[PDB]
RNA sequence: CGCGAAGAACCUUACCUGGUCUUGACAUCCACGGAAGUUUUCAGAGAUGAGAAUGUGCCUUCGGGAACCGUGAGACAGGUGCUGCAUGGCUGUCGUCAGCUCGUGUUGUGAAAUGUUGGGUUAAGUCCCGCAACGAGCGCAACCCUUAUCCUUUGUUGCCAGCGGUCCGGCCGGGAACUCAAAGGAGACUGCCAGUGAUAAACUGGAGGAAGGUGGGGAUGACGUCAAGUCAUCAUGGCCCUUACGACCAGGGCUACACACGUGCUACAAUGGCGCAUACAAAGAGAAGCGACCUCGCGAGAGCAAGCGGACCUCAUAAAGUGCGUCGUAGUCCGGAUUGGAGUCUGCAACUCGACUCCAUGAAGUCGGAAUCGCUAGUAAUCGUGGAUCAGAAUGCCACGGUG
């Protein structure tokens, strides 16, 4: 069967928005694609700087981008110098006058979009998948996730079959609404063409 | 129907008539306006509309007058 | 003169802050507020096919809620105007102001 | 869909905005106007003349994004799988699954 | 249902009389829940009735229902190819159900003009017991004695 | 003295006070006559005035919103039956066992993506 | 098989015909020239080709650079081209079925087994008791939304019980009770009583309670199954085309019709048709928008023009119902297909091919062979209302209440 997506049906339970401004009907469509733009820009940018989530808010006119990142001394670099790059082309792709701030993540182990990337990294560079999973899996149980499942997806080791080894590791409730499953995604571009990588993590409930 | 403010013909027909009723009738008109109200002024002339490949003579009868153009040129084959 | 602010968002407890520091901002700085009287809730629902290709029956319904609130002042002092034309709230929240 | 037809409703926009928005809201009003001239229209005629494209009626909506014509939905500017991804992710706001 | 043994609703009783096992009998005769209309047939065609057949309204319906009310049915059952007609004792609710379904099957059939004629001329003709539906009862309780070997 | 009761069904919500003192009812300023033309739906605002006695004993003003009809009768109902728990008390014994007291939960089923109402499902084809 | 398509007149568009372009409709890079833009002009079906004017936003260790346009040659672009049997992502399906597994132990040369079976019980591998098993995980259940009772707070644009006044209108003083609104809490757990039962789990009944044994409805779809579906949403390995399979335009086509099937709507009528009066909803939408009042038109509509980003205004008179009249079992005052005439509106444009109105015309059809579908209660049946898509184009789709 297809599984409801596990950040979706968590929304405005335990799990929160990524954008969190209001509209009226006029203006929705046009920050929707602004607040596309600038995610797809700072992607496109910050790919070696390790970023989980990009929050985005507004403010009176402005726009307010918040970075979530394993490494902010690669995005501040130095004395910002990079922080206030990014602002003045944001500013363009916005319109509206910018501010980007940063956060931390403490444990980029526990995050799932940084441990997908993490993994879909491995697998261009030519690593065997089995591996690639089963650290993954060991490093987050060391630090205290309640649980994890990986799963990968789609001629792995150059197969000409396309298969789905996953590697589940302690507990991981899906049904559970109270339980934040901290949940992300990402596509290997080998060539052996695609490579899809999910990844849960269970960290306890309420 | 086109309410009765207005009725309608293209421009590029309308002149391209006006020329060969004032200069004498001729060789056949080609036209690809099908959307164009036959007028009075356009008796007599043959005009060729287009089907979709072939253009297609039509000798603009008084009976005419009113139908649009594109109703002497059918489309569709069939048997 | 009355001043009415229509205080409107998507989240519930996210515009009960707003509110509430609007009636608490107002009478500290002498005033006598009415509300914060609840309006209907705007629910708009959105119905879509689900699969890339085909399958008419698989969809999946979603919804936004708009939440409403009012908060009339019907004394206003000068420092009153500039108490809360001053004040800044929430990015979710967006404020109204009528004369 | 293709690059050439992403480029058709950046064409097709770019003239509506510039002549009929202004010029043949005149002429529609001219057309129009029963108790204002009956005879020197004129302007039936010279609608005609105006690029074909100038028209809003020959403009399409596409998923600003994919550019797909088919599934649109206006408050989003976008397809019904484009919606659907976004909100998922929690890109959309107030956007949940309903019940009822 | 096979686990699932259950009770069953309370209908109102009938507003003019305060009869019970009437309003059963406008809901037998309802149409597309239009209980309004039904109703405005039945008490109309058992003033027809009561009238032309010497008084009382309850108990005109009550001795043209007791003549239709049937007693024994059939009950197929297949043995192993051959089917075997099965005559078994009715219960006391279901006697009357189909004793009024009957009447309406019947009344529905005839040629007369309103509903409520037809209805009325197939209670008169139940009570003095000819027409429809008590040659469908007659037509039963022959099946019954017919296959009174097999029970 | 004003004895009141609220009582709904399906969208209807009927309110009701209970004075002391005559036979008479009204309801949106008609007369029952006047607002119920069906029989049906008069002898059900009547029925908890009969288990529990009125002849000329309680007056009753009455309004009503919402619903058609048969809802706004059963409503009513309703809010008469609590309207005597207010000003009696001790009649509940009798009008429990009829059961108006039980708000009558039967709102209408959704309609269901897939299907052509609540449960009707579009006509199966095998092949 | 009313499926992609939540809406093909042009557009859409991917197809055909003919007419055009070749570093290109789209993007980056270098070179050189011009501020961008504005404004009519004659050819041509149109794409396209030949003409008047105009500033100079900006800084200039003053070269021009940046905004933007054309020209130039190549790195390239482009491809709704092929493969869903190379893929990701997303979906259907068995199935909301109660199952599917693991670790450590043990039995067996071994595949494997045990657990997971047995005795009860449950909607449930649900729970108890047993037993070489002891435990764990994914599922079941719960946690979420909605509905059913009450309490607290808060009263305008919603409300009007008790007060005064009235143009009889909550309309205007006022009221904060009530409905309603939307935040916060309470409530239902086999909790209490009796009996049944291995003193177990549970079951059957009873009380009080708005609700009683998962109270009703949704969301929630285990491991997997079918090389199921989709390269035409998107992404993508490979193959392929590159003066064409790429690109622009006008007209046509996707609406064809000897036929066969699917899914719907309307019927065949007195539980009814037509005419006149008259009552009771809910849920929605609205600024290139909804559009009142009044005036014109038989009508579709038109003219004028308040209000309303909306519990305020508009769409918007719910219809079945009810009362009074009328038709009399007739292919009819049932039925509305089809065709002729005349209009209205949207739109550059209704010929191919839109919807709606008026006058006329008045087919088939008298309850449907073999077969076959849906439904267990506010359900089926029947009655209207709204929405998305959308310039216009709903008998479809999604939603809402009525009767029942």
């Amino acid at each position: 069967g297809q599984k409801v997506h596990p950040n979706g049906i968590r929304l405005g339970i335990v799990k929160p928005w990524n954008s969190t401004w209001f509209a009226n009907t006029k203006e929705f469509a046009d920050n929707l694609d602004s607040d596309f733009k600038v995610r797809q820009y700072l992607t496109k940018e910050l790919a070696k700087a390790s970023v989980s989530r990009i929050v985005i808010e507004r403010p009176a006119k402005s726009i307010r981008v918040t970075i979530h990142t394993a490494r902010p001394g690669i995005v501040i670099g130095k004395k910002g110098e990079d922080v206030e790059k990014l602002r003045k082309v944001v500013a363009d792709i916005a319109g509206v006058p910018a501010q980007i701030n940063i956060a931390e993540v403490r444990k980029p182990e526990l995050d799932a979009k940084l441990v997908a990337d993490s993994i879909t990294s491995q697998l261009e560079r030519r690593v065997m998948f089995r591996r690639a999973m089963k650290r993954a899996v060991q490093n987050a149980m060391r630090l205290g996730a309640k649980g994890i499942k990986v799963e990968v997806s789609g001629r792995l080791g150059g197969a000409e079959i396309a298969r789905t080894e996953w590697y589940r590791e302690g507990r991981v409730p899906l049904h559970t609404l109270r339980a934040d499953i901290d949940y992300n995604t990402s596509e290997a571009h080998t060539t052996y063409g695609v490579i899809g990588v999910k990844v849960w993590i269970f960290k306890g409930e309420i | 129907r086109s309410l009765k403010k207005g009725p309608f013909i293209d421009l590029h027909l309308l002149k391209k008539v006006e020329k060969a009723v004032e200069s004498g009738d001729k060789k056949p008109l080609r036209t690809w306006s099908r959307r164009s109200t036959i007028f009075p002024n356009m008796i007599g002339l043959t005009i060729a509309v287009h089907n979709g490949r072939q253009h297609v003579p039509v000798f603009v009868t008084d009976e005419m007058v009113g139908h649009k153009l594109g109703e002497f040129a059918p489309t569709r084959t069939y048997r | 003169q009355r001043i009415r602010i229509r205080l409107k968002a998507f989240d519930h407890r996210l515009i009960d802050q707003a509110t509430a520091e609007i009636v608490e901002t107002a009478k500290r700085t002498g005033a006598q507020v009415r509300g914060p009287i609840p309006l209907p809730t705007r629910k708009e629902r959105f119905t879509v096919l689900i699969s890339p290709h085909v399958n008419k029956d698989a969809r999946d319904q979603y919804e936004i809620r708009t939440h409403l609130r009012l908060v009339d002042i019907v004394e206003p002092t000068e420092k009153t105007v500039d108490a809360l034309m001053r004040l800044d709230l929430a990015a979710g929240v967006d404020v109204q102001i009528s004369l | 869909a293709k690059q050439s037809m992403k480029a058709r409703e950046v064409k097709r926009v770019a003239l509506a905005d510039k002549y009929f928005a202004k010029r043949a809201e005149l002429k529609a009003i001219i057309s129009d106007v029963n108790a204002s001239d009956e005879d020197r229209w004129n302007a039936v005629l010279k609608l005609q003349t105006l690029p074909r494209d100038s028209s809003p009626s020959r403009q399409r909506n596409r998923c600003r994004q994919t550019g797909r014509p088919h599934g649109f939905l206006r408050k989003f500017g976008l397809s019904r799988i484009k919606v659907r991804e976004a909100a998922m992710r929690g890109e959309i706001p107030g956007l949940k699954k309903a019940s009822w | 249902p096979r686990r699932r043994v259950i009770g069953q609703r309370k209908i109102l009783p009938d507003p003019k009389f305060g009869s019970e096992l009437l309003a059963k009998f406008v809901n037998i005769l309802m149409v597309d829940g239009k209980k309004s209309t039904a109703e405005s047939i039945v008490y109309s065609a058992l003033e027809t009735l009561a009238q032309r057949s010497g008084k009382s309204e309850l108990e005109a319906f009550e001795v043209a229902l007791e003549n239709v009310r049937p007693t024994v049915e059939v009950k197929s059952r297949r043995v192993g190819g051959s089917t075997y007609q099965v005559p078994v004792e009715v219960r006391p609710v279901r006697r009357n159900a189909l004793a009024m379904r009957w009447i309406v099957e019947a009344a529905r059939k005839r040629g007369d003009k309103s509903m409520a004629l037809r209805l009325a001329n197939e209670l008169s003709d139940a009570a003095e017991n000819k027409g429809t539906a008590v040659k469908k009862r007659e037509d039963v309780h022959r099946m019954a004695e017919a296959n009174k070997a097999f029970a | 003295n004003q004895y009141y009761g609220t009582g709904r069904r399906k969208s209807s919500a009927a309110r009701v006070f209970i004075k002391p003192g005559n036979g008479k009812i009204v309801i949106n300023q008609r007369s029952l006559e006047q607002y119920f033309g069906r029989e049906t739906a008069r002898m059900v605002v009547r029925q908890p005035l009969e288990l529990v006695d009125m002849v000329e004993k309680l007056d009753l003003y009455i309004t009503v919103k919402g619903g058609g009809i048969s809802g706004q009768a059963g409503a009513i109902r309703h809010g008469i039956t609590r309207a005597l728990m207010e000003y009696d008390e001790s009649l509940r014994s009798e009008l429990r066992k009829a059961g108006f007291v039980t708000r009558d939960a039967r709102q209408v089923e959704r309609k269901k993506v897939g299907l052509r109402k609540a449960r009707r499902r579009p006509q199966f084809s095998k092949r």
